[PDB]
RNA sequence: CAACUAGCCCCGAAAAUGGAUGGCGCUGAAGCGCGCGACCCACACCCGGCCAUCUGGGCGAGUGCCAUGCCCCGAUGAGUA
RNA sequence: AACUUUAAAUAGGUAGGAUGGCGCGGCUGCUUCGGUGAGCCGUGCCAUGGAAUCGGGUGCUCCAAGUGGGCCAUUUUUGGUAAGCAGAACUGGCGAUGCGGGAUGAACCGGAAGCCGGGUUACGGUGCCCAACUGCGCGCUAACCUAGAACCCACAAAGGGU
RNA sequence: AAAUUGCCGGGAGGGAAGCGGAUGGGGGCCGGCGAUGCGCCCCGGCCGUAUGCGGAACGGCUCUUGCUGGUCCGCCGCUCGGCUCGGGGCGUGGACUGUUGUCGGCCGCGCCGGCGGCCAAAGCCCGGGGGCUCCGCGCCCCCGGCAGCCGUCGUCGGCACGGCCGGUACCCGCGCGCCGAAAGGCGUGCCCCUCGGGGCACUGCGCUGCAACGCCCUGCGGGCUCCCCAUCCGACCCGUCUUGAAACACGGACCAAGGAGUCUGACAUGCGUGCGAGUCGACGGGUUCUGAAACCUGGGAUGCGCAAGGAAGCUGACGAGCG
């Protein structure tokens, strides 16, 4: 992750300094983003069109602070863009997810949930996929490799604190200073409230 | 809260040992399938046990033709499980023998089957020497024919384009 | 975990040598000024032009 | 997070110290501890319950943890301290020893200022700049079993006896603590009177006044 | 286990008192609850203050229920064959005398009850059936 | 100097029981627009305790018997007709 | 609107496989001038494998109650000058909804509500009422012919001002 | 009995506003609060086992029959010993309820520190050039060496406190040799560091609440009702009608007692029970302890085959596959 930024560091060069007292970009190169989400409902179920509704069932979100992870696709970025003013969205960092997955973990079903204290993780869950175990799922899932959607296969909520220093304005989207909708950066900061 | 959520409250409820279960005989009976069913491998007796729960008036009476139809020579002379009643409606002297165990016999069937051959087997032995429940079918018995599917009342059910 | 922890003690000790790690490497650069310290100062160079 | 970092990422290294100090013997509890002790008899009904044994041990050594350091916020050996609760509170008093019940020895002289021997909790006391020298004062008289206030049994006496309705129940004066107590604070005084205006100081009391701060105070 | 169940049920106390709506100013109307079966009641459509209606939540511990405060299952006795059950319980049961046992048959089931050492409530009865305050 | 743009204020703007930014009052506001922090705050949200209901278990081999019992689960619970 | 070559968006339908495909070889009164073909039968081969996601399970059958006067808001919309109006389209509510907010309000806003302790918020606030900054920052406003002050909402305009 | 009325008492008050209640506190009124616990020893008191005797209910079982195992009481013999009530004598300290210390869990709380990102650079000293200003100071801009410290992003690290709940009643936690008031430490091998130290390996059982104060009786915590003060949804109290009832809709002064989905015949479903190719006693007859109960008959009714309007129908038996 540091050595992406430290190649394009050591690449780059026309980027950084006469640029301010400009606009437009010259050439040399580009950093790539693969992102899976993570999807936290910040608005009810209360007032709203019943097809968006059912994507909410359906990416599990059943509650407000429900929270499902979601993958790398074009289809589920343009199935989120109808629900975009009920939902908050972004990838949250590899060493965020490790330090909430701990808090607030439960088993899946296939029984009930057992959660992920100490011994119901190492003897229970199961995986085919990896190792099950608390630490090495976070890894598998976000690094989003061979099956990897089935390392999602997930608790089925996690159940999210509403968040400390509380939120920013349900009525408008990410850009006007409310909360909804696609943020990379402001979404970890968001969840390390909802601890 | 959800109505996601309402609908895992608002789930099955099928589940029930009868409403009212008169029959003391029947009563210790699933007890005896309860207990030995968590402690056996035996997805078939876990069947038995539903079937001797829900309701008694839909336990199927079985007549000893198509019981014999079913077990020609590609069952060889195994148990046939009977959940309701044998009924003698039927002469054809059937199979040389057979060992058949029912909840419950006729008086005639008690005569009439094991002078054909083998033994009228209660289910108290059934669950006694197969709580492992092999080498078994649960022969059949039906109530879904002609008579009685919707076909009811006075004048039944129809073909169907209006009723 | 396990995991978590056969990490956790790799960090502990690195914690002192981060600091190191930061402090030496200033030192390093300015010891000479033949073709250890261009290479450095290309980069710089290249960087602050745009 | 930093006293506990040597067990959390060894997992019972301290532990493990003693059960092979035991096998150093050679060949020990392994075979003992199944054969050991005793059952198969019982009493009233199944006995499903409970303690004595294995369950005190740890319980006691937790206990006595606090006792310095959670509480303390650091104090040495003849540190001034403040009482802001307890009997004697607002008196400034001398730290004699830190007790087994983690309760703590004090005295004021008992002639200049009210305070007895005493036993004050640490939870209580603020912590002062000011140290008095507490080099050659015997302190060591007065331990934990010193003080140990005699309940209502019966009578004070042997046992056994019928008694009288004349006993100090939250309360009891041992004659013997009194004359000890001269020759302890006599040592202190010679300290106190070496640094000047002490004396005085001990007796007055501290409170705050209407406008003062209790955070901004901080002595 | 059973001595902070004790502790949470005597304490906390839900006695709420489930009193119906305008017994107050009606006096034939009941204090007795009955549930408010029009949709126009306040009280039905769960208003606080217009007191809050009777609910499973509000019901105590499993174990605490039925159960003197001392922490005994009270039994009511009407003879003394009665007590003989009582005496496998000892702690876990109570002995109270019946309304309908008159005074001299009350003597019999306090020795008695004595000696299984279920002495509370059931000296009590009797010593007021006497005479005494 | 002229023509404009658009802010607030003024005019246009007159009704009857006396009167209503809800009230008091407020002018480097307690007004009006806007920013930044901190903070306040629903039966909502979380954690824990606990109730019933539902779900999944479990424990009868008899000789304490509720085995429609007991015990462990976790989720859920407004509610008229 | 009762015109349209043209022509969106949001809506709407279908498909994305084992209820499938392929090989083998049987029958017919069909269909082929022709076993040519079509359909349907026996037998063999090919799994996670047919986008995504979810199914604190689903599928199915019998039988019965109540309802059969609805009402409202945002949006769309027809009649009407209009209407808290009459009538549609979509959806959410009320009806079946308290609690919190809008001073106050059945429908607006926030959120559906077991019973409690402790924490934390929403809506909306923080001069006092009334819990809470007479907090910081940067402007604007001086109103004797109605100063101004929170969606819905308790109205308000053309036009004028050196 | 309710209603009402009278007396009197209590609360409250004659400066103050009423839905009559909830919520909190105080008064007023009253019931409750291990019989007073444990270990040990001495005296006093009572009894006696084992084994022999003598009479028996028992067991596993076998079960003709057999062998192994009984306990108990009567109460004698032969040897010993124990228990219980009370008193004496010593040690530990148990009685509702309220309070305080603590360990663990959960959550908040303020504060401090590190590293990296953002070529890193504001920055200062040194050096160089340019522009602007063209009145020059000065202003700006850029580039190379530099203490330095910065706003924002990410992450880790450390403290200081508290609330609440619970005391962890089976693998949460932990002890079992030694010293040390104490906490705490004390093996050994391995490897990294090779310094200070670190990480890493190596036995089985038993088992889940610790410190303190009051008093239990003197005396008193408390519970409950009214009242006053505090606080609050207070859409008028409920029911009904209705989209909506507080309604400037309708009924109801108050209270007692009556007072409205019943019972049946014939039906559908469901559920239970019996029996089952049958089934259904009871019109009837037998009989009787007498409106009964018991017994029993042929049946008749319904079903076991149907389909037609009807006559009728080779006359409904060859017997079925597939997913």
């Amino acid at each position: 992750a540091e050595q992406y930024a430290g190649e394009y560091e050591a690449q780059d060069k026309e980027l950084v300094q006469l640029k301010r007292e400009a606009r437009m970009k010259g050439g040399f190169y580009v950093s790539p983003e693969a992102k899976p989400l993570f999807v936290v409902r910040i608005r009810g179920i209360n007032a709203m069109h019943p097809k968006t509704k059912k994507i909410l069932q359906l990416l599990r979100l059943r509650q407000i602070f429900n929270g499902v992870f979601l993958k790398v696709n074009k289809a589920t970025i343009n199935m989120l863009r109808r629900v975009e003013p009920y939902v908050t969205y972004g990838y949250p960092n590899l060493k965020s997810v490790r330090e909430l997955i701990y808090k607030r973990g439960y088993g899946k079903l296939n029984k009930q949930r057992i959660p992920l204290a100490n011994n119901k993780v190492i003897e229970e869950g199961l995986g085919k996929h990896n190792i099950i175990c608390i630490e090495d799922l976070v890894h598998e899932i976000l690094t989003v490799g061979p099956h990897f959607k089935e390392a999602n296969n997930f608790l089925w909520p996690f159940k999210l604190k509403a968040p400390l220093g509380g939120l920013k304005k349900k009525r408008n989207h990410y850009v006007e200073g409310g909360d909804a909708g696609n943020r990379e950066n402001y979404i970890n900061q968001l969840v390390r409230r909802m601890n | 809260m959800g109505i996601d959520l309402v609908a895992g409250g608002r789930n099955k409820r099928t589940k029930r040992v009868a409403p009212k279960s008169d029959d003391v005989y029947l009563k210790l009976l699933v007890k005896l399938y309860r207990f030995l069913v968590r402690r056996t491998k035996s997805k078939f007796n876990a069947v038995i046990l539903k079937r001797l729960f829900m309701s008694k008036t839909n336990r199927p009476p079985l007549s000893m033709r198509r019981l014999s139809n079913f077990m020609k020579g590609k069952e060889e002379k195994n148990i046939a499980v009977v959940v309701g009643t044998i009924t003698d409606d039927m002469r054809i002297q059937e199979v040389p023998a057979m060992k058949v165990t029912a909840l419950r016999f006729t008086e005639t069937a008690r005569a009439r089957i094991i002078n054909a051959g083998g033994e009228c087997l209660t289910f108290d032995q059934l669950a006694l020497r197969a709580p492992t429940g092999e080498n078994t079918i649960l022969l059949r018995g039906p109530k879904n024919a002609r008579e009685a599917v919707r076909h009811f009342g006075k004048a039944p059910g129809v073909p169907h384009s209006h009723t | 975990k396990e995991k978590l922890d056969s990490k956790r003690t790799k960090l502990s000790p690195e914690e002192a040598a981060k600091v190191k790690a930061a402090g030496k490497a200033w030192y390093k650069t300015m010891i000479s000024d033949s073709d250890y310290a261009e290479f450095d100062n290309f980069s710089k160079w290249l960087g602050v032009t745009q | 997070m930093a006293p506990t970092s040597k067990m959390a990422l060894g997992i019972k290294r301290a532990s493990r110290s003693h059960t092979y100090h035991r096998r150093g013997l050679w060949a020990i509890k392994a075979k003992h501890g199944g054969a050991l002790p005793k059952a198969e008899k019982p009493a009233a009904i199944a006995e499903p319950k409970f303690y004595p044994a294995d369950d005190v041990k740890p319980r006691t050594v937790s206990t006595r943890k606090p006792h310095p350091t959670k509480l303390r916020s650091t104090i040495t050996p003849g540190t001034v301290l403040i009482l802001l609760a307890g009997r004697y509170m607002g008196k400034r008093v001398v730290f004699l020893k830190q007790l087994q019940s983690g309760l703590l020895l004090i005295t004021g002289p008992f002639k200049i200022n009210g305070v007895p021997i005493r036993r004050v909790n640490q939870a209580y006391v603020i912590a002062t700049s000011t140290k008095v020298d507490i080099s050659k004062v015997n302190v060591q008289k007065f331990d934990d079993k010193y003080f140990a206030r005699e309940k209502k049994t019966r009578a004070k006496k042997t046992e056994g006896e019928l008694f009288e309705s004349d006993k100090e129940a939250t309360k009891n004066l041992p004659d013997f603590k009194k004359d000890d107590q001269k020759v302890i604070d006599a040592e202190l005084i010679k300290a106190i009177d070496a640094v000047p205006d002490l004396k005085n100081y001990l007796g007055a009391r501290f409170s705050l006044r209407d406008g003062d701060k209790p955070h901004e105070m901080t002595f | 286990m059973a001595v902070p169940l004790l502790t949470k049920k005597i304490v906390k106390k839900r006695v709420k008192q489930f009193k119906r709506p305008h017994s107050d100013r009606y006096i034939g109307l009941k204090t007795s609850w009955r549930r408010p079966k029009g949709i126009d009641s306040r009280v039905r459509r769960k208003f606080k203050g217009c007191t809050l209606m009777p609910n499973i939540g509000y019901g105590s511990d499993k174990k605490t229920r039925h159960y003197l405060p001392n922490k005994f299952k009270k039994f009511v006795v009407h003879n003394v064959s009665e007590l003989e059950l009582l005496m496998m319980h000892n702690r876990t049961y109570c002995a109270e005398i019946a309304h309908n046992v008159s005074t001299r048959k009350r003597k019999e089931i306090v020795e008695r009850a004595a000696q299984l050492d279920i002495v509370v409530t059931n000296k009590l009865a009797r010593l007021r059936s006497q005479e005494d305050e």
